[PDB]
């Protein structure tokens, strides 16, 4: 396997990682922000888009393999 | 390699922006927190040792009350459910939205935290309950004044509701790691405290039994997980404090996931923290509402 | 469109430049998230707070240092436990302990024995809520070991005029004697002594049928009046009924102040009335009963 092909096998994990990682942080921030509702003047109304995170994960699986 | 660079580059650029959004979102909240939320709860005249007494004194409406379980401790605020099953219920734990963080250390779970009550559209009294944990010390003393029953109520995101009743409930004091005890179960939500997770068998089930357990938080391990692995603990950061065994069948103090079903890639630690009551909605589901109320036995 | 294989070595290390950069931000964002969480652990701020200074009653407290009006915890000597009360404190250093209050009709005063014994309504630091402290508490405060107590009664029409009626040696007995109300004398006040009686011209003994000194408290579920029927039940309230009243501060709150014999399905005079200051058909807009040691009512 030529060096360049091994660099990609690397980024493919790194990104599927960062994906799960963001996906988490996304939910985390959502939960934490809502929790401010009971402490601060108001809670930033929002709604997280888990779909786009799920769509890129599959968009990866397919291309990785 | 062909279309490969295309993909990865599209994602990394995509995430970059979601990071940009998230960053913005947090800054907006930091600014709103430059000021607090507020309430104005005029205190009812009538008072008693706990809700049951109050309701026997004429306190017939469900709202915040002041109770002094005993002359030692100073009177404190609590919410009284005077409507559910003949009223007289002292709410010691409540979840309905994601307003309060339940992933706190041992002290906040000792002293208590959250909002007992909030105001109801143009009213001098807080008639609605907020999200709060009354506090281990207080809960301990209450369940020890005499035989105490415990009523657990919950609701999924589809509007369904089920109760879990416990004829006898007690919580030892701090020095005894707030050990829990329950019995005389009856309900529709499934007996997760005594029996354990329904979808399990043998030791796997028995190790998700809360009855008899000690209370632990992510900064104070008292779980049924005996080992040296500084990670296999039942309560990790932002994890709520509960009566963890190995590790649970139910957790009314879990993180309040919006929507209900959640999965390992959403969970901060991969573990399934969250307002769970396995015996009903399963393993990775989080209730919309979850409350805990006590009342003298008789 | 599929470029040079030499473009690989380039862009194949470029995605890494925006990858580690991403992880970088994520690390700072998480740090910032933490600070956010630290700002969201507090409860909402309750405007209504209670003062620490305690004592036998609002006067004891006042003397101990209490300077402003608000909720306090008192505990008369013979009481089993301390209870919350609204203390009124003037610039003179007087501690009035309020036990009755009307100001908007937000609270229903048609309650039974127990409720009248234990108390209902809400206590507000700004003394802006309707309530009835409770006979047992009122009893305890007014019968402390050798301390003459006094009762003041302020009224307010729907036109800003306010009057008062003071009673020396106010007192309320135990449940055993049905919380009997007794006072030595009408210490004066332009409100007029309505507890002494009031001739309405209806009968040759109106003055005998509407006197409250000595009367026992009555509620619908516990008739202790001087009438064949049930005063408390008819007016639908709780009070020291005789047969029935000349002064009735726990009456139905009639908006506007002016009510008539056509306001009820029997023509009862059940509003907030005080015969000596207003007709039996003028329900007050505000009412307030407070007590304090007699040796304080102006020398
Ligand atoms: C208990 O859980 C382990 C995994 O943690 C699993 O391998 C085992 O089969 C389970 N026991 C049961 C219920 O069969
Ligand atoms: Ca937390
Ligand atoms: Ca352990
Ligand atoms: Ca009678």
């Amino acid at each position: 396997v030529i060096e360049k092909v091994q660099h990609i096998q690397l980024l493919q994990k790194n990104v599927r990682a960062q994906l799960v990682d963001m996906k988490r942080l996304e939910v985390d921030i959502d939960i934490k922000i809502r929790s401010c509702r009971g402490s601060c003047s108001r809670a930033l109304a929002r709604e997280v888009d888990l779909k786009d995170y799920e769509d890129q994960q599959k968009q990866l699986e397919q291309v990785i393999a | 390699i062909p279309t490969n660079l295309r993909v990865l580059r599209s994602i990394l650029e995509n995430l970059r922006s979601k990071i940009q959004k998230l960053e913005s979102d947090v800054s907006a909240q930091m600014e709103y927190c430059r000021t607090p939320c507020t309430v104005s709860c005029n205190i009812p005249v009538v008072s008693g040792k706990e809700c049951e007494e109050i309701i026997r004194k004429g306190g017939e409406t469900s709202e915040m009350y002041l109770i002094q379980p005993d002359s030692s401790v100073k009177p404190y605020r609590v919410y009284c459910d005077m409507n559910t099953e003949n009223g007289g219920w002292t709410v010691i734990q409540n979840r309905q939205d994601g307003s309060v963080d339940f992933g706190r250390k041992w002290d906040p779970y000792k002293q208590g935290f959250g909002n007992v009550a909030t105001n109801t559209d143009g009213k001098n009294y807080c008639g609605l309950p907020g999200e709060y944990w009354l506090g281990n010390d207080k809960i301990s003393q209450l369940t020890r004044m005499g035989p105490t029953e415990l009523l657990i109520e919950m609701e999924d995101w589809k509007g369904d509701k089920v109760k879990a009743h416990y004829g006898g409930f007690t919580v030892q004091n701090e020095a005894n790691k707030y050990q829990i005890s329950v019995n005389k179960y009856r309900g529709t939500a499934g007996n997760a405290l005594m029996d354990g997770a329904s979808q399990l068998m043998g030791e796997n089930r028995t190790m998700t039994i809360h009855n008899g357990m000690f209370f632990s938080t992510y900064d104070r391990d008292n779980d049924g997980w005996l080992t040296s692995d500084p990670r296999k603990q039942c309560s990790k950061e932002d994890g709520g404090g509960w009566w963890y065994n190995r590790c649970h069948a139910a957790n009314p103090n879990g993180r309040y996931y919006w929507g209900g079903q959640y999965t390992w890639d959403m969970a901060k630690h991969g573990t399934d923290d969250g307002v769970v009551w396995m015996n009903w909605k399963g393993s990775w589901y989080s209730m919309r509402k979850m409350s805990m109320k006590i009342r003298p036995f008789f | 469109y599929e470029a040079s294989i030499l473009t690989h070595d380039s862009s194949i290390r470029y995605l890494q430049e925006i990858y580690n950069s991403n992880n970088q931000k994520i690390v700072n964002l998480k740090e910032k998230v933490a600070q956010l969480e630290a700002q969201c652990q507090e409860p909402c701020k309750d405007t209504v707070q209670i003062h620490d200074i305690t004592g036998k009653d609002c006067q004891d407290i006042a003397n101990k240092g209490a300077k402003q009006s608000g909720l306090y915890f008192i505990k008369p000597l013979k009481a089993n436990q301390q209870f919350l009360v609204y203390c009124e404190i003037d610039g003179s250093g007087n501690g009035w302990t309020v036990f009755q209050k009307r100001l908007d009709g937000s609270v229903d005063f048609k309650k039974n024995w127990i409720q009248y014994k234990e108390g209902f309504g809400h206590l507000s630091p700004t003394g802006t809520t309707e309530f009835w402290l409770g006979n047992e508490k009122i009893h305890l405060i007014s019968t402390q070991s050798a301390i003459p107590y006094a009762l003041r009664v302020e009224l307010e029409d729907w036109n800003g005029r306010t009057s008062t009626a003071d009673y020396a040696m106010f007192k309320v007995g135990p449940e055993a004697d049905k919380y009997r109300l007794t006072y030595a004398y009408f210490a004066g006040g332009d409100a007029g002594d309505a507890f002494d009686g009031f001739d309405f011209g209806d009968d040759p003994s109106d003055k005998f049928f509407t006197s409250h000194n000595g009367m026992q408290f009555s509620t619908w579920d516990n008739d202790n009046d001087k009438f064949e029927g049930n005063c408390a039940e008819q007016d639908g309230s709780g009070w020291w009924m005789n047969k029935c009243h000349a002064g009735h501060l726990n009456g139905v709150y009639y908006q506007g102040g002016t009510y008539s014999k056509a306001s009820t399905p029997n023509g009862y005079d059940n509003g907030i009335i005080w015969a000596t200051w207003k007709t039996r058909w003028y329900s007050m807009k505000k009412t307030t009963m407070k007590i304090i040691p007699f040796n304080r009512l102006t020398i």
